[PDB]
This record gives C-alpha cells, sequence and structure tokens, in this order.
C-alpha cells in the first residue's frame, strides 16, 4: 500500500464515536464489543501483548513509543508489590478532544481494554484518571462500569476466565499537568501534580509505589480490536512505523471543525479536505497548522501542502503526530497572538518544579507578549530561541520541551512577521 | 600674553626663539571644564545571542 487515508466504516475501531448509537453494554456488544473477552484473557498475556506488537500499535497519548514494548515492560515476575495500570484520561492538551469522545460514546470498549491490558501485563486493578471538567463523561464512565461488574465483565472471575481485575476512576481536579504520567501517579496518589524525575521508570516504582502502567485511553481502547481482528489488521492500515488509525481532532479555521477516525500516514491536506470542508476561505487562505495538539511546533502552508499525518513523516517536518489534534489556522490569524496565548496557557499550567520551567515559561511568555506588541528588537528573537532552547532538554516532565517547541516553530517559520511587527512598533513610536 | 610688544621682542631676542607662538602659560585653548554628557559605548560581549560564557 502507497496512498493512505482511505479508512472503511468497516475498519474503524471507534463505532459509536459520534454518539449515534447505544454507549451501554447492549450496544457496545451489538456493535462487537466485549465479544470472547475470555477467550483474550486466556490466550496469554505473551499472547496479547504479541499482537500488540504485531500490529505495531505506538503511543497515542503523543510520544509514539511503541505500545507493545512499554506494555511488555510490566510482563515480569511480581515483585511482591501490586502491579496496577493506569489510564490516563486527562486529556488537558490544547485541541485534543478525543479521550473525551471515546469514553463518552465507547466507554465500555475502554473498558474492555483496560481488562485486556491489565491481563497483558498482570495488573491488579486500573485507575482511569479522568479529567475533573469532564464529570458527565465520568459518569457514563462509571456507569459502564457498573454494568460490566453486574454482567461479570470485570470483577471477581473477570469475564468467567478465573482473572481478578478492578477498574476504578479518579475525577481529576483542573490541572493540565496531570496528563504527564508520573505527575498522573503523584496526582493519583495524593500528593500535588508534580512529575516524577525517571529513573525510577513507572514500569518498575508507580501508582502507590507500585509497578504501574500509564496508557492512553485510545492506545488502551484499540486494544481489544486489535486482538479479536489480530495484528495484521490494525498493521495494514498505515506506513510501516506508523501504523493503525489515529483520532484526528480537526480544528480550528476549518469549515467542518470535527473528530473523525482516518488510517494513519493520511496526507495532511486530504484530511483537511476530506472531513473538515476544507480550510475556511479556501486552502489559499491558511497560513499554518499546528499537527499534533499545541506541544507539536506548526508546519507552514508549503510544508502541509504535502505531507502525511504519521509519526515520521511529521518528525521530517521538524514536528509531530502527537494527539494529531489539527489546529488550522487561516491567514486572518495574528500567528504570534496564537503562539503567545499557546505559551501562556503552558505559563498558567506549569508545576513550578523544575527551574527551567517554573522561571523560562514564564520568561518567554512575557517576551512573546512584548512580540505580539512588536515593543522589542530583532536580536531578542535569537535570544528567545536561545531561552527556548536552554529549557528543552533540561526540564523534568516534558511540559518544558513542548513549550519550547511552539517557540521555535514560530520563529523558524514567521520570523519576518515579528521582525516586521517591531518595525511597525518602532515606526509608531 | 599681556606683555608690551618692546618686552615680547625682548623675550624672543633673549631666548632667541619666538616665544609668543608656543606660551607655557595656558590662557583660552584650554577645553572647558564643563562637558556635554558622554554615552561611553558597550564592549564585544555586549549581546543577546551567542554570547555564552564558555566561548569567552
Ligand atoms: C505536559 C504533558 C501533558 C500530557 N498530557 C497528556 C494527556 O492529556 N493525555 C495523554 O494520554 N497523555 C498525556 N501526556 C503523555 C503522558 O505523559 C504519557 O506519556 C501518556 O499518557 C502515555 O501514552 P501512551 O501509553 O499511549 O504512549 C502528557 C505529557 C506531558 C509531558
Ligand atoms: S517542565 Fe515543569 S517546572 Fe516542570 S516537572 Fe515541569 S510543569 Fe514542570
Amino acid at each position: 500500500k502507497t496512498s493512505f487515508g482511505s479508512l472503511k466504516d468497516e475498519d474503524r475501531i471507534f463505532t459509536n464515536l459520534y454518539g449515534r448509537h447505544d454507549w451501554r453494554l447492549k450496544g457496545a456488544q451489538s456493535r462487537g464489543d466485549w465479544y470472547k473477552t475470555k477467550e483474550i484473557l486466556l490466550k496469554g498475556p505473551d499472547w496479547i501483548l504479541g499482537e500488540v506488537k504485531t500490529s505495531g500499535l505506538r503511543g497515542r497519548g503523543g510520544a509514539g513509543f511503541p505500545t507493545g514494548l512499554k506494555w511488555s515492560f510490566m510482563n515480569k515476575p511480581s515483585d511482591g508489590r501490586p502491579k496496577y495500570l493506569v489510564v490516563n484520561a486527562d486529556e488537558g492538551e490544547p485541541g485534543t478532544c478525543k479521550d473525551r469522545e471515546i469514553i463518552r460514546h465507547d466507554p465500555h470498549k475502554l473498558v474492555e481494554g483496560c481488562l485486556v491490558g491489565g491481563r497483558a501485563m498482570g495488573a491488579r486493578a486500573a485507575y482511569i484518571y479522568i479529567r475533573g471538567e469532564f464529570y458527565n463523561e465520568a459518569s457514563n464512565l462509571q456507569v459502564a462500569i457498573r454494568e460490566a461488574y453486574e454482567a461479570g465483565l470485570i470483577g471477581k472471575n473477570a469475564c468467567g476466565s478465573g482473572y481478578d481485575f478492578d477498574v476504578f476512576v479518579v475525577r481529576g481536579a483542573g490541572a493540565y499537568i496531570c496528563g504527564e504520567e508520573t505527575a498522573l501517579i503523584e496526582s493519583i496518589e495524593g500528593k500535588q501534580g508534580k512529575p516524577r524525575l525517571k529513573p525510577p521508570f513507572p514500569a518498575d516504582v508507580g501508582v502507590f509505589g507500585c509497578p504501574t502502567t500509564v496508557a492512553n485511553v485510545e492506545t488502551v481502547a484499540v486494544s481489544p480490536t486489535i486482538c479479536r481482528r489480530g495484528g495484521a489488521w490494525f498493521a495494514s492500515f498505515g506506513r510501516e512505523r506508523n501504523s493503525g488509525t489515529k483520532l484526528f481532532n480537526i480544528s480550528g479555521h476549518v469549515n467542518h471543525p470535527c473528530t473523525v477516525e482516518e488510517e494513519m500516514s493520511v496526507p495532511l491536506k486530504e484530511l483537511i479536505e476530506k472531513h473538515a470542508g476544507g480550510v475556511i476561505g479556501g486552502w489559499d487562505n491558511l497560513l499554518a497548522v499546528i499537527p499534533g495538539g499545541s506541544s507539536t511546533p506548526l508546519i507552514p502552508k508549503s510544508v502541509c501542502e504535502t505531507v502525511l499525518m504519521d509519526f515520521d513523516a511529521l518528525v521530517q517536518a521538524q514536528t509531530g503526530l502527537g494527539t494529531a489534534a489539527v489546529i488550522v489556522m487561516d491567514r486572518s490569524t495574528d500567528i504570534v497572538k496564537a503562539i503567545a496565548r499557546l505559551i501562556e496557557f503552558y505559563k498558567h499550567e506549569s508545576c513550578g518544579q523544575c527551574t527551567p520551567c517554573r522561571e523560562g515559561v514564564d520568561w518567554m511568555n512575557k517576551v512573546m507578549a512584548r512580540f505580539v506588541k512588536g515593543d522589542a528588537r530583532p536580536a531578542e528573537i535569537d535570544s528567545l530561541w536561545e531561552i527556548s532552547k536552554q529549557i528543552e532538554g533540561h526540564t523534568i516532565c516534558a511540559l518544558g520541551d513542548g513549550a519550547a517547541w511552539p517557540v521555535q516553530g514560530l520563529i523558524r517559520h514567521f520570523r519576518p512577521e515579528l521582525e516586521e511587527r517591531m518595525q511597525q512598533f518602532a515606526l509608531q513610536h | 600674553a599681556s606683555a608690551t610688544r618692546v618686552i615680547q621682542l625682548l623675550r624672543n631676542w633673549a631666548s632667541g626663539r619666538d616665544l609668543q607662538a608656543k606660551l607655557q602659560l595656558r590662557y583660552q585653548e584650554i577645553s572647558k571644564r564643563t562637558q556635554p554628557p558622554p554615552k561611553l559605548p558597550v564592549g564585544p560581549s555586549h549581546k543577546l545571542s551567542n554570547n555564552y560564557y564558555c566561548t569567552r
């Protein structure tokens, strides 16, 4: 296969993505969920992990780390501490609104994924840390979990397979930093949501000081479908090392802002036009696109013209797939203002633990505000680039790196606008 | 200097040189003690980029 992005409804994992069916157990089972889960569990943890590896599933939370290997990290003889699994449901990345759809409209799919993953990693129970703002989604998830408990799908002797597994939901309290895996672990443990410093890796020491694995909602939810339909099925979609189907949260200056499940390695322009109706005012009216949430650097229209929405291709484009939250910006958009707003978001969502993040992010926000007003000098742009480089790679968590990347992208692609704005501001005074 | 022409001639002849051309006493060629406020420049390392101290 050389031309990707032709995903069929027969190949879409999330069938109730738009909530047009029954999110409850009846609808989920009617759509193929919770099917032969006992056989899946009895197949063997090694078998499940092998199926995940065959599918080539990579982290759908944004990291892109091979999911099979990451889950295999915890498939070791028990050290005496009760192994646990954590499903990341915070979804705090600006532009990312997929996990919400999965939880609110196909919660039972996620619950089955939790059961299968826990069996694959020998986890006692699963804690799904959902964002506190997602109260109604959490209510839906809890109803689904209750239905599963009553039906015997989860709990002791889950699906009549003998595996004793539990699914817990922990509501957040409004912190984007909690999206980070170790910060999520700390938040669950009751401390402030400040990320840990690896090592120790979460697989070894995690929630309650026990072997723990943190996985994205989509990453977990696709596991049962990967097992049932075979790893080859998931691998068939997408290029090698970029296989599968990724939810694309197209947002911003698009005619039809929506979330659509499309095959990986899909051309960006196609994806924008195929589902979102194209850029408002036409393709030529596009200014730039942020492919993955906000952390990933922006790509100008020139690159956006011909680029595949997959991990490797976007990495070549000085960006990343991330959460695949395509933020379309038309030419009526002050790119400086948008990037400054993202930097302000990072400033207001910084844990404050690491010195580079705590101070540098605020410094960058100040400089970005001055750039938005044009109250600066051309050398300050290079100074800002150096500040971003200093922050990146020198922080405990990747929030600092994911805040340096937008500034770097803005400079690297639209430095002329910054310089021209400074010139205009100088002329005014 | 405020000297009579005769005194000037006698002085120059005794010295053998035109002393009035180069009088040791300073009268008006002195620079004004009150001067315009200066603006001293900055050094080569007064830059906001490529200024890491490890390279200097
Ligand atoms: C600042 C920050 C915010 C994050 N937010 C999220 C998030 O909202 N949802 C998510 O799944 N992962 C988020 N992550 C990534 C997590 O740390 C972790 O890698 C991820 O939940 C695991 O995804 P995976 O197992 O599918 O690879 C965030 C990471 C950072 C540094
Ligand atoms: S780059 Fe940070 S001061 Fe940070 S562990 Fe952080 S939200 Fe941080």
